[PDB]
């Protein structure tokens, strides 16, 4: 009777770059749409909201979505986006008698590569506290993208990234590390940047 | 603001756990959601005041009752691998327009021999990254736990910290294949040298693991993968 | 130059379930009842035209009517409240709506206002986007209707489904 | 047509 089609689960988008995640929802009669916003380890909270009138529902915060009888969809727009909008997107329904019960959509993780001026990308191997090891990938640029292990005995992370408030500086970083007593920092075999 | 409990529980096939939700707010209709990957959020069971219970999409296992306007509880008499989720209360005043809770993740086990916790080390930082980019970089690992039921925080000298930390959203498995496998997470953390490098400085990563309760029975020589935390330290140093 | 308006009424009961009933005005003229006392509760079309339609029809604005007596029951429950009245009160709340159309067929008139134990209590303006309020415990109401926007809901139906439907009513002779 | 539920007060 009433689903909610979200058609990309995986959404990448620089910073200031348009953005569009999509809803696609089922047929009649009267819908009741809604777009909610899951904070990293936080639970949702409303974002836009549309009953009737002007078919455009806007976002103070920059956010606007559009809903249309015809295509029967309720798409979100944002012409700039920011990091701090870093989160995960569901779109709801709910009909006339189901008033109060709303349908979500399967849900869109939203993830902003960071605009970093400087990368100058680097490999180094970090030595153990206690036990007198792991090796990182740091201060890389936002385009090149982790790559997983070639070796499948060996275990990877991809990037992760850091801000620090303090200085106003953010920076990926990726991991890669195993048990084998033999390793080097240069066997990152896969998506290199030799600079 | 609509609060729910327990934040964290673990349970057994065949289990029972109720979940509790208490809105101080003024709102008629409380909900109950289940969050998953790959499926986003499916209803429950819902209410409209106080001690009516309606019916959700997928009630199955779950029963709901309603004793107060404010209070909403999510009754399962009978525990199942198969609801082992992350779950969310609401209320609401107005038609789709809803408040939620903080979220309670449930992990209910098949067997609990294939429990274990989760061993904390952390790495130092390099000569070299200090020589080139004049910062410092940690690194805290957990590894070799099951089931995937953690919380890493960073320690600065008695200070949560949220800044310069970078946490993997989602831990791996070790053996993906077996599909008993254990989790591994890594979390880091960047600082400028001149503070790693003042020997006052003490830098924990901590890790809460969620696991069996006190009296659960442990038919093993093992040690008891008990809910705990465990912590690695590192102290700067000058050099 | 037309008119459509409902009237759904109910009034609590010490301790059970009030007692609701709704009517349908088409041109100031009562063409349909709902009652929740009747040994066959339902609604009924009070006038010959109406008739024709088929019994799904009926059924499906018969399950709207159940909706509205756990609605009056809480709300009754909610008004009580406000007012810092005891639970032994038997009370009534009443809900007016529908819209006035033109010959050309334009909207001109809509009509969205309750009533709390017989006196007026909030009613929509001509605006349709701002409520006036009687008293004080129905400034918290319109409080939460106007920045929650409960305009814009209800226009949905009077824009919509309203006009829609009483040009359909009126599709005989 | 009546309307549906209107919203809580």
């Amino acid at each position: 009777a009433q689903s909610v089609t979200q058609p990309d689960a995986r959404v990448t988008v620089s910073e200031g770059a348009s953005l569009q995640l999509r809803c696609k929802y089922s047929y009649s009669a009267t819908p009741y749409l809604f777009w909610y916003v899951q904070y990293p380890r936080q639970g949702l909270q409303m974002l836009l909201k549309y009953y009737s009138g002007d078919p455009v529902v806007q976002g103070v915060n920059g956010f606007e979505a559009e809903f249309s009888k015809s295509d029967s969809s309720f798409h979100l727009r944002k012409a700039s986006v920011h990091w701090s909008d870093s989160a995960v997107y569901f779109c709801a329904v709910s009909a006339k008698g189901t008033g109060s019960k709303l349908s979500f959509g399967k849900g869109a993780k939203l993830t902003v590569s960071p605009n970093i001026q400087n990368p100058d990308p680097a490999v180094y191997q970090l030595r153990d506290s206690k036990s007198s090891s792991v090796c990182l990938f740091t201060d890389f640029d936002s385009q090149t993208n982790v790559s997983q292990s070639k070796d499948s005995d060996v275990y990877i992370t991809d990037k992760c990234v850091l801000d620090m408030r303090s200085m106003d500086f953010k920076s990926n970083s990726a991991v890669a590390w195993s048990n084998k007593s033999d390793f080097a920092c240069a066997n990152f075999n896969n998506s290199i940047i030799p600079e | 603001a609509v609060t729910q409990s327990p934040r964290n529980k673990v349970t057994v096939t065949g289990g029972n756990v109720t979940l509790s939700c208490r809105q101080t707010n003024s709102h008629n209709y409380m909900y109950w959601y289940r969050q998953d990957t790959g499926h986003g959020l499916r209803l429950i069971h819902y209410s409209y005041g106080a001690g009516n219970l309606q019916i959700g999409d997928v009630p199955d296992g779950y029963k709901a009752t309603r004793t107060t306007q404010e209070d909403f509880f999510l009754l399962l008499e009978l525990a199942s691998p198969s609801q082992t989720s992350l779950y969310f209360c609401a209320s609401s005043d107005a038609p789709g327009q809803l408040y939620f809770g903080e979220g309670s993740k449930l992990t209910v086990l098949e067997d609990l021999k294939n429990v274990f916790p989760p061993e904390v080390a952390v790495f130092e930082p390099s000569e070299a990254e200090i020589s080139h980019t004049q910062k410092a970089t940690l690194v805290c690992l957990a590894t070799g736990f099951y089931p995937d039921h953690v919380e890493l925080s960073w320690w600065v000298n008695g200070k949560e910290v949220h800044s310069g930390v970078c946490t993997d959203p989602q831990p791996l498995k070790e053996q993906p294949a077996l599909n008993d496998s254990r989790y591994a997470l890594s979390s880091r953390l960047r600082v400028s040298a001149t503070f790693w490098q003042n020997p006052r400085n003490h830098f924990r990563c901590q890790v809460q693991f969620y696991g069996l309760s006190e009296n659960d029975e442990w038919t093993q020589d093992r040690a008891k993968p008990v809910t705990q935390i465990v912590s690695a330290e590192a102290w700067g140093r000058a050099d | 130059p037309h008119s459509m308006r409902y009237y759904e009424t109910a009034t609590s009961r010490r301790g059970g379930e009030p007692r609701y009933t709704s009517v349908g005005y088409v041109d100031d003229k009562e063409f349909v009842r709902f009652d929740s006392d009747a040994e066959n509760p339902r609604y009924e079309p009070q006038v010959p035209w109406m008739e024709q339609e088929g019994p799904e029809y009926w059924e499906r604005i018969t399950q709207i009517a159940k909706g509205q007596e756990q609605w009056f029951r809480v709300n009754l429950r909610t008004l009580l409240g406000y007012y810092n009245q005891s639970a032994g009160g038997t009370h009534t709340l009443q809900w007016m709506y529908g819209c006035d159309v033109g010959s050309d067929g334009r909207l001109l008139r809509g009509y969205e206002q309750f009533a709390y134990d017989g006196c007026d209590y909030i009613a929509l303006n001509e605006d349709l986007r701002t409520w006036t309020a009687a008293d004080m415990a129905a400034q918290i109401t319109r409080r939460k209707w106007e920045q929650a926007g409960a305009a814009e809901y209800y226009r949905a139906y009077l824009e919509g489904e309203c006009v829609e439907w009483l040009h359909r009513y009126l599709k005989n002779g | 047509m009546p309307a549906g539920r209107p919203w809580d007060l």
